[PDB]
């Protein structure tokens, strides 16, 4: 504890002391062009669709986003949608390089204008680390 | 948010004193002090536990979905 | 007899308090270290949620259910997780709990710890009983439900050691004292007029007589007399709290003799 | 994130024996052992029992890191005690202290009533 | 049993039909939610 610094109790932070609950929201949306060409929230293919993100797809369902229950970190693509071409490119949704924790749950609601929209929310516990301001 | 279920430091079982707290004062007509003193509760990081921690969770309860 | 001596002047279900005589400074400590780092136990280090509604994000549940007091009496008939091999666990490895509720009435029904239900198989272990030291019957609360929610999932309670994790350790709440007048001088009295005016007396200090004041002070004094009080949790008695803790201390300093006698080769 | 397993600070990993003998150079004959996996628990008690011995000359344990979970005993007696003799016989001291300690206490114990 | 999609006025297991808009009948609103994959964490309950 040196310079306006301190020492915590490991024990007490194991015993759930100053831990957190940390949210995300993430936020999508498609059908903005317009002219009956519109983009798709779908699990994505491989071929002639060049691209696709460093993360694979295999935790996507088939819609294109995963349910509220699967453990995610790194670049695991959350959103996978596909935005067509005059074939289909990917518009996908990966996740920060640094954030990892659970999908807490995953909401589709229609916009005024008629647009699909997206709201997926992921959540962390976040425990008191070494370096963390107090 | 809940009851915590025991004090951070000392490590003494305090998650099932709760409810007998909330009834401690209710019909005995006690303070919070003496009521924590029955349950055994010396220990003021113990004895911290409980009254310093308000029961959120019920909030939480009454909405629906 | 021969040698560290104990005097017991009080006990109980969950708390010995007693004078312990007769040995160095530094055994005590380092055996309050040991029960309170080192017995190893039993607690959860795995839960696999089936489906939950509570409000409570199932992280949260998880720690609560990790921090459950389980009876660990006969445990060292058990083998460690990572020692046993059962792939990830067995019945020698772990001790399976299920558990599920839901809402019964529009009155708020409470999940105690005593609706917690074992699975696994015991062969005659007293391993994984979650104590209930409440008299109402029913001891940690974990989370409340509504008439809506529904909560429901399977937790595989493994033996730890209180140095991974805190779940497995068992006093965490013992007192200590050696000197009530500072003899020893191990310590400088802060105070405003007088020392001992501003300064509350231990209660130990009845069996050790008072400084007479008139006799210089003795240098080759060494601390040797104890006064102290261990706090049970549940999971282990407090008889059986010091004493695993006293054998868990001579095996790993025996495995100290152990890997040296290997270490001599060829 | 970057916090080593819990499991590091009292299991022995990969390549990693309990216990190392080096003698120390720029000295009379002496010792440095290096634990592994061991909090100050162990080392104050051996230290302690060990300064006890007369024969003795060194002893000593010190944390280089309680980052880490090593502590380094150095020790150094008169010439013809070999210094590890001297740490089994503090060991073996401890231990019939320990044993003797846990029958008095199960004696003073099995009498006392609630 | 298998619930695709639910919303959060009444919780209403609805299963969802493709190249279809977003809206629970008996509920009447707009929004739904997803639901649990019936692969279960795994969880060091720490
Ligand atoms: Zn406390
Ligand atoms: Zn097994
Ligand atoms: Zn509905």
């Amino acid at each position: 504890n040196q310079e306006d610094s301190m020492i915590m109790n490991q024990s007490s932070i194991d015993r759930g002391l100053f831990r957190s609950l940390f949210f995300r929201s993430y936020m999508d949306q498609e059908k903005k062009y317009g002219m009956s060409i519109t983009e798709t929230f779908e699990k994505p293919q491989r071929t002639n669709t060049l691209r696709m993100k460093h993360g694979t797809y295999d935790k996507l369902d088939d819609d294109g986003l995963i349910a509220p229950g699967v453990r995610v970190s790194g670049e695991d693509v959350i959103i996978g949608k596909t935005t067509p071409i005059s074939s289909k490119r990917d518009a996908s949704t990966p996740l920060r390089s640094t954030e990892n924790g659970i999908v807490d749950q995953v909401l589709v609601t229609t916009n005024q204008d008629g647009l699909k929209f997206v709201k997926v929310r992921v959540r962390t516990t976040k425990i008191p680390q070494i370096g963390d301001k107090f | 948010m809940i009851v915590p279920v025991r004090c951070f430091s000392c490590g003494k079982v305090v998650g099932d004193k709760w409810e007998s707290y909330l009834n401690l004062l209710q019909e005995d007509e006690l303070d919070e002090g003496t009521a924590l003193s029955r349950l055994g509760l010396k220990r003021y990081c113990c004895r911290r536990m409980i009254l310093t921690h308000v029961d959120l969770i019920e909030k939480f309860l009454r909405y629906n979905p | 007899e021969e040698g560290p001596q104990v005097k017991i002047r009080e006990a109980s279900k969950d708390n010995v308090d007693f004078i312990l005589s007769n040995v160095d400074l530094a055994m005590a400590n380092s055996l309050r270290r040991v029960m309170i780092a080192e017995i190893p136990t039993l607690a959860i280090d795995s839960v696999e949620v089936e489906t939950n509604t509570t409000v409570l994000a199932d992280e949260f549940i998880a720690h609560r259910l990790g921090l459950i007091p389980l009876q660990s009496m006969d445990i060292e008939q058990l083998e460690y997780s990572r020692d046993c091999f059962c792939e990830d666990h067995c019945d020698k490895c772990s001790v399976v709990l299920t558990l599920q509720a839901f809402g019964e009435s529009e009155s708020t029904t409470n999940v105690y710890s005593k609706d917690l239900v074992i699975v696994s198989n015991l062969m005659g272990r007293n391993i994984g009983h979650p104590i209930i030291q409440d008299k109402e019957g029913n001891g940690v609360l974990i989370c409340k439900l509504r008439k809506g929610q529904e909560l429901k999932l399977t937790c595989v309670a493994k033996k730890g050691i209180a140095k991974e994790h805190a779940k497995w350790g068992p006093a965490a709440a013992i007192e200590f004292e050696y000197d009530p007048w500072n003899k020893l001088k191990h310590t400088d009295y802060w105070y405003e007029q007088d020392s001992a005016k501003e300064w509350p007396q231990s209660k130990n200090c009845e069996y050790e007589d008072p400084p007479n004041e008139g006799d210089p002070f003795d240098y080759k004094a060494q601390a040797d007399t104890f006064y102290m009080n261990v706090e049970s949790v549940g999971s282990i008695p407090v008889d059986q709290v010091v004493v695993r803790g006293i054998d868990t201390l001579q095996k790993k300093v025996a495995s100290i003799l152990l890997a040296l006698t290997q270490m001599d080769q060829d | 994130m970057n916090a080593p397993d819990r499991f590091e600070l009292f299991l022995l990993g990969e390549g990693e024996s309990k216990l190392k003998i080096d003698p120390d150079t720029k000295a009379p004959n002496a010792v440095v052992i290096t634990f592994e996996k061991e909090d100050h628990t162990l080392g104050n008690l051996i230290r302690a029992e060990l300064l006890n011995d007369r024969k003795v000359l060194f002893a000593a344990y010190k944390v280089e890191h309680p980052f880490f979970a090593r502590f380094k005993l150095r020790i150094q007696t008169t010439e013809g005690y070999d210094p590890k003799d001297a740490l089994k016989n503090a060991c073996n001291s401890i231990i019939n202290k320990l044993g003797a300690l846990k029958t008095n206490f199960e004696t003073e114990w099995n009498l006392q009533t609630l | 049993a298998t619930l695709k999609y639910i919303c959060a006025e009444c919780s209403s297991k609805l299963s969802l039909s493709r190249t279809d808009a977003v809206r629970c009948k008996d509920c009447g609103h707009r929004i739904l939610l997803k639901a649990r994959t019936k692969r279960l964490v795994q969880f060091e309950a720490r």
